[PDB]
Parts: structure tokens; sequence; C-alpha cells
């Protein structure tokens, strides 16, 4: 077991709307985006973002 | 003095209450959970990892024949290939053209990586629930200790004895079977030991990473060596562990409801905001001061100067008062209509003080307790400007919290008019019925 340096994707641009979160993702490499609700239904989302 | 109440199972949101001991001035009590950990009991079923194919030197019998024998090795394969004429660097190995046999042997072993790169399959059963509780009361600074959320085991926190009731919800994010790989936990109904299929998760199963009995189920099949070459070719189904690592999917860390955070040492689900937690705290008798020894507050008048029903402490209020024996006096709002930011204020013989509060009601109306006295605060609150915030709501929203005075007026007009229409029709019917009766009589 060793410690490896992993890439850190660019910080997303975040725009806010009524009950809506808008993220503008500009990855350098295929970057995994995951989300989940904090309620009784996680409603998870998982997708790889390869381009803006 | 024992104070009993019920607090919501929220982390980072402090619970505030006034401990009212008859004959003594109220003592402000604040209980905040630092973390909540559901620690289930787990039994390691087996360890899965990438297999290694060990292939001993083939027995090349020249001008003769050999026979394979069974051996206690995982997925052991042995086959005698007759009619080989192998060549080495020094020329033809065997003399006879076809009366020669090569006996190939192969068996499966745990790879070196299996010591570090392996998945642990666990059976999960109901375990225990623990929490870290942060408590402050009166003039005693914040103190914390680990407690058991079972309603039985008491904990001593800053001379106060705390008993935390069991969670009202027995919900747990772990199923009866979980797979732990690295830092991630997966809800996976792994195959029973000895049942793993080739090329699947359980292709290689071992009761422990250091056991001497390994289950291996791969289509390890020895192929005939190429003409004239001394080697042991074989075909095998690619490791089902590597495949799994490709197709693991979303881990429990990313799909657990209620915002649970999964940790592995020990396996647990942290900060699950499920249900509520009964509590009972015995405050030391030395923390209470007699009523006659504390300031008397009267002529309270509460004015809301600004309010927005934001998740933060968007409300601001100013309270005018008259008192005596200038000194500290706790502030608390017993109803859920508003959450008060300040815990206590300094009162002079006369003047006013301000406090901040968070409320979800468009027209908040809440009682404010000023030690031995109380006042009613009323006002109007504006909508919040920020659509999204990075902090949880301090207040609690009720069914009628959003109904404005105008909405109530329209509901009253609707119900009153509708009812009046039916009532008037029924009264007219009764009157005409009586008139007809008098007509006959
Ligand atoms: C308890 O709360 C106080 C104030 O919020 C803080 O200073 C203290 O560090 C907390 N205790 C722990 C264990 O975090």
């Amino acid at each position: 077991k060793a410690k490896c340096i992993a890439t850190l994707a660019p910080e997303p641009l975040v725009e806010h709307k009524h009950r809506t979160l808008i993220l503008h993702l500009h990855p350098d490499h295929p970057t995994l985006l995951t989300t989940r609700s904090l309620g009784s239904d996680a409603n998870p989302t998982r997708q790889w973002i390869e381009r803006p | 003095y024992e104070h009993t109440a019920v607090m919501p199972n929220k982390v980072g949101i402090p619970y505030k209450a006034l401990v009212e001991r008859p004959g003594y001035a109220p003592v402000h009590l604040q209980i905040q959970l630092v973390n909540t950990r559901i620690i289930p009991s787990t039994n390691l079923e087996y360890i899965t990892c990438k297999y290694k194919t060990k292939v001993p030197s083939p027995v090349v019998k020249c001008c003769g024949a050999t026979q394979c024998t069974s051996k206690p090795h995982p997925d052991y394969q042995c086959q005698v290939f007759s009619g080989v004429y192998p060549f080495m660097y020094g020329g033809a190995y065997c003399f006879c053209d076809t009366e020669n046999t090569q006996m190939s042997e192969a068996y499966v072993e745990r790879s070196e990586e299996c010591s570090i790169d392996h998945a642990k399959a666990y059976k999960v059963h109901t375990g225990t629930v623990q929490a870290m509780v942060n408590i402050t009361y009166g003039s005693v600074s914040w103190r914390s200790a680990d407690v058991y959320v079972n309603g039985e085991t008491p904990a001593k926190i800053g001379d106060a004895k705390l008993i935390i009731g069991p969670l009202s919800s027995a919900w747990s994010p772990f199923d009866n079977k979980v797979v732990v790989y690295g830092h991630e936990v997966y809800n996976y109904d792994f195959p029973e030991y000895g049942t793993g299929k080739a090329g699947s998760f359980g292709d290689l199963q071992s009761r422990t990473s250091t056991s001497n009995d390994l289950y291996a189920n791969t289509n390890l099949k020895l192929q005939r060596p190429q003409a004239g070459i001394v080697h042991t070719p074989f075909t095998q189904v690619p490791s089902g562990f590597e495949r799994w690592k490709k197709d693991k999917g979303a881990p429990l860390n990313d799909v657990a409801p209620f915002g649970c955070s999964i940790a592995l040492e020990p396996l647990r689900a942290e900060n699950c905001a499920v249900g509520s937690i009964p509590i009972s705290i015995d405050i030391p008798d030395a923390a209470f001061t007699r009523i006659s020894e504390t300031p008397t507050v009267s002529d309270l008048e509460c004015k809301i100067t600004e309010c927005t029903y934001a998740f933060d402490f968007g409300g601001i209020a100013t309270v005018a008062y008259k008192s005596s024996k200038a000194g500290n006096c706790p502030i608390h709002s017993p109803s859920g209509v508003a959450v008060i930011k300040e815990n206590d204020v300094t009162l002079a013989e006369s003047g006013s003080f301000t406090f901040h509060f968070s409320t979800a009601n468009i027209h908040p109306a809440f009682k404010l307790q000023v030690c031995t006295s109380a006042v009613t605060c009323k006002g109007d609150c504006k909508p919040p400007k920020d659509h999204i915030v990075d902090y949880a709501a301090q207040h609690t929203e009720s069914f009628t919290s959003a109904i404005s005075a105008t909405a109530w007026s329209w509901i009253k007009v609707l119900v009153g008019g509708t009812s009046a229409f039916i009532v008037l029709g029924l009264i007219a019917t009764a009157v005409v019925a009586l008139v007809l009766f008098f007509h006959r009589h």
C-alpha cells in the first residue's frame, strides 16, 4: 500500500435557481460526477463527464 | 434534577431547552450531537481476490508414458499429452519420434496482491448505536463524551449524567450481506462459500487472507503444447475479481439515504438523520439558583425589527424590559415557531436587548421566555433572497407555516360563504315547511 497523487478536476461553476442547482463541468480527463438526495430517497445519480 | 425530552436525530443542529426546577431559576441546557454512528455486528464470510495460476515444470517422459494423479490443489488440472517431440537449446530432447509424453500440471493460488488488494464479504446483523454528544448548561462550558444510544447506559458528561434513548427508527443502510473493498462498502448478495461461479465475483473464495484451504472455480484447462516446444499452455476464464472491480457500480457511500457517511474501522454508518432521540439528563443540584436570588424581569415588550424566513438566523428582534438586580438571564423560545440564536442576555435595571432567531413561518408568533418571565413576539417575515444555501435549516417548517394572513382570509371567506349558502337554503326550506304545516292546521 502506497500514497499516489491523483488529479484534481477544475472547480465547477455553480449557478443557483429556485430548487435547482446548475453545474457547469469542464473536466480535463473523464471525471466521475455523483449526487444523492439527503432525504428518505437517495435517488442517486452516477455519470462520467468526459467533455464540458 | 432530571430533565427528560425528545430531540431530533440531527447532527450539527443543537437542541435547546430550559431546565425548570421548582423553586429555582431556569437553567439553560443545550445538547448538540457531534456525530451519530450505527455500528452493526459483522461476521467475515470469506475473502475474494485476484487469482494466480501456478504451473510447475512439465514432466517430459521420453520413450515411454506417464500417468496423472489427483492432488489436493485448488482447481488442479493434469493431462498427459502423448506424441510430443520437444526441442531445447541443445537440440531434440527425446530420442523416440512419438513414444514420448509431456505431463502438464497447473493449479490456482492467491496472488501476492491478495494481501492488500482483496474484497471482504461480511454478514451484517443488528449491532449497537453510539454517538458523540456535546453538552453545555448554565455557566458550564461545553463538555463532550462518547455515549451509547440505547436508553440504558448512562454517561457522565461534566458532572451531568446523560442517558440517550434509543433511536425511534431502527433503519440501517446495510443489508444482511455487504462487500467491503478498500474504503467503499457495497450492498451485494455475494454467493455462498464454495458456490462462486467462474469469471464472477466469487470465482476465488478464501475464509481468510492467510488460510491454507482455497476455493477456486475457473475453467482452467490445459492445452496441448505447441509442436517441439517445452511449455505448459493453458486457457482460463479471466479473473472475476478484476471484472467486478470494473463493474462494481455505485458504492453504498454514494447511495445511502439520509446522508449517511460510511466508515470501515469499525464498519459503520455515520450521521444518519433518521427519527428522533429521547434524552434524559440529570443536572447537578449546584447549577440551580433560588428564584429570590435571580433578577426579576417585567414590562416585557417584543418588537420584530427585521425578519426573513431564511435557513440562517434571518430574524432580528428587540425586547424592551424593566428589571432589578442587573445580571445575566437566560433566553428561550419553548415553541418550534422560532429558534433563538442567543442563549442568555445581560439585563440592566432598565433598557432593551436584542436577539436573533430563525423561523420558517411567514407570520411568526412565538413566546420568548426571559428567565422568570415571558413575552410574545409577532411580526412579518420576507422571503429569502438566496435560492441555494450550503447549510442546513435551523428552523422546522410546519403545515401552516407558509399560509399567509391573506390566504387565511380567503379560506375564511370561502368556507363562510359556502356554508352560509347551504345554511340559508336549509333555513328557507324549514320555514316553508312550517308555513305549509300551519296552512293545513
Ligand atoms: C462543543 O461545542 C463547542 C461550541 O460549539 C465547541 O467549542 C467544542 O469544540 C464542541 N465539542 C466538540 C467535541 O467538538
